[PDB]
C-alpha cells in the first residue's frame, strides 16, 4: 500500500476484500443420497461376501 | 459422475455363466456316488447265480462254460440219439 504514494483506492479495495472476507460457506450438502449409495454398496457387498464365503467351503 | 460400482455384483451373476451349469451338474453328481467300491454285492445265490459269479464276470470272462453248454448239448442231443437212433 505504501508503495503507491497516490493511494486513493487501496483503502477501498482493502475494505472490499475485508468485506468479502466471509467469502461463502462450503457444500457439505450430501448426507442423504451419499448414504444411499453406500447403502446399496454395503447391500451388494455383503450379498457377494456371504455368497463367496458359503461357496468357498461348498 | 460418481463412484461406479461393479465389484460386488457377483450375487446375481452366478446363474448365467457356463461353469455354473457344470457346477450345479457335478455337485449333484458327487454325493450319491458310492465311496470305495461299497455295496457291490459280492455274494449272491439263486441256484444259478454262483455259476454267473464264478464264470460270467469280467474277471474270468471265458467262453469255456459255453463249451460246457456245448458239452451239455453233447449231454443232450447224443442222449437224444439214445432216444431216437
Amino acid at each position: 500500500r505504501s508503495v503507491l504514494k497516490n493511494t486513493s483506492v487501496i483503502d477501498k479495495i482493502e475494505s472490499y476484500v475485508k468485506q468479502y472476507k466471509p467469502v461463502k460457506i462450503d457444500a457439505s450438502k450430501q448426507l442423504q443420497v451419499i448414504e444411499s449409495f453406500e447403502k446399496h454398496a454395503m447391500t451388494n457387498a455383503k450379498e457377494t461376501e456371504s455368497l463367496v464365503s458359503k461357496e468357498l467351503k461348498d | 459422475v460418481s463412484t461406479l460400482i461393479p465389484p460386488k455384483v457377483v450375487s446375481s451373476k452366478n446363474i448365467g455363466s457356463a461353469p455354473n451349469a457344470k457346477r450345479i451338474a457335478n455337485v449333484v453328481h458327487f454325493y450319491k456316488s458310492l465311496p470305495q467300491g461299497p455295496a457291490p454285492a459280492i455274494k449272491a445265490n439263486t441256484r444259478l447265480a454262483r455259476y454267473k459269479a464264478k464264470y460270467f464276470d469280467g474277471d474270468n470272462a471265458s467262453g469255456k462254460p459255453l463249451w460246457h453248454f456245448a458239452l451239455g448239448i453233447i449231454a443232450f442231443g447224443y442222449s437224444m440219439e439214445y432216444y431216437f437212433h
